[PDB]
RNA sequence: GAACGAGGUAGAUGAAGAGGUCUGGAAAGGCCCGCCAUAGGAGGUAACAGCCCUGUAGUCAAAACUUCGUUCGA
RNA sequence: GACCGAUAGUGAACCAGUACCGUGAGGGAAAGGUGAAAAGCACCCCGGAAGGGGAGUGAAAGAGAUCCUGAAACCGUGUGCCUACAAGUAGUCAGAGCCCGUUAACGGGUGAUGGCGUGCCUUUUGUAGAAUGAACCGGCGAGUUACGAUCUCGUGCAAGGUU
RNA sequence: AACAGUGGUAGGAGAGCGUUCUAAGGGCUGUGAAGCCAGACCGGAAGGACUGGUGGAGCGCUUAGAAGUGAGAAUGCCGGUA
């Protein structure tokens, strides 16, 4: 996908409208794309193993790809993607910009 | 006229009959086609000619004779046909056939004596009947045999 | 048959005098409408096929004997009544085509074209040139000659570069000057013509 | 029994709006505004998307096998 | 694709030529759908559990594992009216009483009582028939197409029409 | 307007109603479509609206075409339940 691990990203649709987050996780497998701080779910928690815990665990749930672009390194707003090579190895530029990544 | 208000010509439309669905219509439960009979049957229709064994027509009736692989049917044509050519003009099989007149030319043209010609031709025909000629030179016309 | 010319940038000039043989008949509607089911149906391909009950992998043995059993008389498990299937009287793969006379479809195209002058939706355009194929241009140029709804183009000889241009609006396709029908005529409700193809339809009919 | 052009088998590049606002759980929907288009094929995108993504039109690409066109007698 | 949308469409959308049946040749099924995301029920109470009731997630819990929608047969629970001197193809129409109040209109439900009145279909000269068929509910299930011929109708040309 | 007529099996003819697709034009839909459930509405008929509840995404209308087009019975077939 456009989006890689590790990417400063902007969200489009959901319940979640124009926040920003960062990118630790992908699944290419399903084009599905864990964000920080959005789809808030709050999962009931049995006690795991021998951790002796029970509670509602909130964290982060994943959203799909199509609603996430990311940003223009230099102006801040949300771009389209481009591809383009750099001295042997392709490099992932946004539109509107001549800055990469 | 656009695509949403399409007219056919009336009477030019017919719906289909829809026989052995409801009573309402007719053709209901015997589908319109009585009872019991031979003919009610799928499949049941009989030989066309097949009169309940009696000895058909056909075959109370002899036979006549042959035809023969010789025979020469004639390209028919008559003398009011003649007139649509100019006067002064000649007339051949082949501009017969340009003009249409005569659709096949077949085993060859014959002129037939049907209709009034008041012209003056040379006709070029292989076959020609004395009615025909006694006409054409009458008219003025040279009628001589391919 | 004395529609106005105009040009690229909506500029008018004199008036075109038109075949009144081919665009001054009074249409004959009956003919217009058996010539626009014909193709209709034509453009359908019909393909569909159903198993019959000969050929529904099956079937075969008597399920049960006839007298003796509790059970009414029947057939091969594959029948038509029987749950496992075998249609009758399906839809069977066929050909929904036929032909009309010459003169019917001459005559039905003069019509549809005679129609189309008569209710003034004709807009001749002569000498149609784009150096380029961009979309754009064309957009604009149709903006600027004012047509909103669909339409239809016909130039012979500047196809090669318009019809990559035009093919991007859905509703509105070219066509060549040779392959006129019916419904994209009856369709496309303005007619876009270019002279030179005026005079080849003028003496192709 | 050579080298040459075009295909095939992996692929690459590829324009244009989170436009504003309303309902809504979620806009691809409604209203008011723009842009691309050789690309308005199609699919997915929390509902009906050309401009969200995969893509699509064009434009390219073969280390290795494979298929087609130019060389070696009266 | 003027083809089907899960009794259809391949037998087979689903671990199907499987399960199963047959000694063997062979025959040959049924069985799709939570949610956008499992975010799939932490925790409490009853209980051995199952199952429930709460709390929580969601836009929905009646959405909680055949889990979109959930018709009918069938089976229950409260009830407004009526019913233990009445025999009744079970209706219809008169009809008092009682209850309710509507896509407001010479309204709705129930109906003590009176008159008349032997189901449906098929096949028969003739059926309430003691002739036949149907336990019920739901789904499927029978005159089409091809190529010719003929007739009518309507079109285009017309002594020509036509590929 | 007047006159006359209007039982009906096999049958024959004419008018139609409805369903699924397909084009043409029009529009309806999360401010809740299809479907389901309930009503004391409309037409001569097949049927068709309106208003509620469920339902949670597709569907009418106009005109024409094409049909796998209309079930109560076949000791029909399958599923479910008496």
């Amino acid at each position: 996908m456009h989006v890689k691990k590790g990417d400063k990203v902007m969200v489009i649709s959901g319940k979640d409208k124009g926040k920003q987050g960062t990118i630790l996780a992908a699944f290419p497998k399903k084009d599905r794309v864990l964000v920080e701080g959005v789809n808030m779910v709050k999962k009931h928690s049995k006690p795991t193993q021998a951790n002796p815990q029970g509670g509602i665990s909130n964290q982060e749930a994943p959203i799909h790809v199509s609603n996430v672009m990311p940003l223009d390194p230099k102006t801040g707003e949300v771009t389209r993607v481009g591809y383009k090579v750099e001295d042997g190895k392709k490099v992932r530029v946004a539109k509107k910009s001549g800055q990469v990544l | 006229m656009k695509l949403h208000e399409l007219k056919p010509s009336e009477g030019s439309r017919k719906t289909r009959n829809r026989v052995g669905r409801g009573i309402g219509s007719g053709n209901g439960k015997t589908a319109g086609k009585g009872h019991k009979g031979q003919n009610a049957r799928s499949g049941g229709g009989v030989r066309p000619g097949f009169e309940g064994g009696q000895m058909p027509l056909f075959q109370r009736l002899p036979k006549r004779g042959f035809t023969n692989i010789n025979r020469k049917e004639y390209a028919v044509v008559n003398l009011d046909k003649l007139n649509g050519f100019a006067e002064g003009t000649e007339v051949t099989p082949e501009l017969l056939l340009e003009t249409g007149v005569i659709s096949k030319l077949n085993a060859g043209v014959k002129i037939l004596g049907n209709g009034k010609l008041e012209k003056k031709l040379t006709v070029k025909a292989n076959k020609f009947s004395a009615s025909a000629k006694e006409a054409v030179e009458a008219a003025g016309g040279t009628a001589e045999v391919i | 048959p004395k529609v106005a010319l105009y040009n690229q940038n909506g500029s008018t000039a004199g008036d075109i005098e038109l075949n009144a043989s081919v665009f001054g008949i009074e249409p004959n509607e009956s003919v217009v409408f058996d010539a626009i089911l014909m193709q209709r149906a034509s453009l359908r391909q019909g393909t569909h096929k159903v198993k019959n009950r000969s050929e529904v992998r099956g079937g075969g043995r008597k399920p049960w004997r006839q007298k003796g059993t509790g059970r009414a008389r029947q057939g091969s498990i594959r029948s038509p009544q029987w749950r496992g299937g075998g249609v009758v009287f399906g839809p069977t793969p066929r050909s929904y085509s036929y032909k009309l006379p010459k003169k019917v479809r001459r005559l039905a195209i003069k019509s549809v074209l005679s129609s189309k002058v008569i209710d003034n939706n004709i807009i001749v355009l002569e000498d149609l040139t784009l150096d380029t194929a961009k979309t754009k241009e064309m957009a604009a140029i149709l903006k600027g000659l004012s047509v909103e709804k669909k339409a239809l183009i016909v130039t012979a000889d500047a196809n090669e570069a318009v019809a990559l241009s035009a093919r991007n609006i859905p509703g509105v396709t070219v066509v060549e000057a040779n392959g006129i029908n019916v419904l994209d005529v009856v369709n496309h409700e303005k007619l876009l013509i270019t002279k030179a193809a005026v005079e080849k339809v003028e003496e192709v009919l």
